[PDB]
């Protein structure tokens, strides 16, 4: 039928929309990670170097 | 009174409200009218050792303030003396410094003279 033709194309466009949607959500996931991992590493490097500079200070002071 | 340079700058310390929100200026008669059911020493010497004046922000050099730590309590608990020995022995303000510190023993006479001294 012409009737079922419309049902086909309709359902099919949803199939296409799900996948497309998913991709965008995957990117969104992806982008969390990148920032987070970077965001973790800097601050803790940062901190250690300060604990370094301060540590020697006390040494020198002795 | 005439001879005396006018204030114009703060002095840094790395202690927060107490430079930021209200600000320690040079010369200033910084007076800790305290909550006295709570003792000084910690909040004192904390902000001692932590304190250091540095005119980075001014863009004038920092290697021009021999940083001279002058300490006076009085009638002091030995308890506190050990808190002293605790803070101090870290810092080089163990040692760029004088303590002057009238022990809780220390007869009442010397007590009096106490302030004038390091001043």
């Amino acid at each position: 039928s012409k009737l079922e033709a419309i049902l086909s194309q309709e359902v099919e466009a949803e199939i296409q929309a799900l996948l497309q949607e998913a991709e965008a959500k995957a990117e969104a996931v992806k982008r969390e990670a990148e920032e987070k991992a970077k965001a973790l590493l800097q601050a803790r490097e940062r901190a250690l170097e300060a604990q370094y500079r301060a540590a020697l200070r006390r040494a020198e002071s002795a | 009174p005439v001879a005396r340079r006018k204030p114009e700058q703060f002095i840094q310390t790395g202690i927060s409200t107490i430079d930021v929100m209200n600000t320690l200026v040079r010369g200033q008669k910084l007076p800790i009218f305290s909550g006295s059911g709570l003792p000084a020493n910690e909040i004192a010497a904390q902000i001692a050792r932590q304190a250091t004046v540095r005119p980075d922000l001014s863009g004038e050099g920092e290697k021009e303030e021999p940083f001279a730590v002058v300490f006076a309590a009085m009638g002091i608990t030995q308890r506190e003396l050990s808190y002293f020995i605790q803070e101090f022995e870290r810092t080089g303000a163990l040692s760029r410094s004088v303590l002057f510190l009238n022990k809780a023993d220390d007869p009442t006479i010397e007590r009096i003279l106490t302030p004038r001294m390091a001043l």
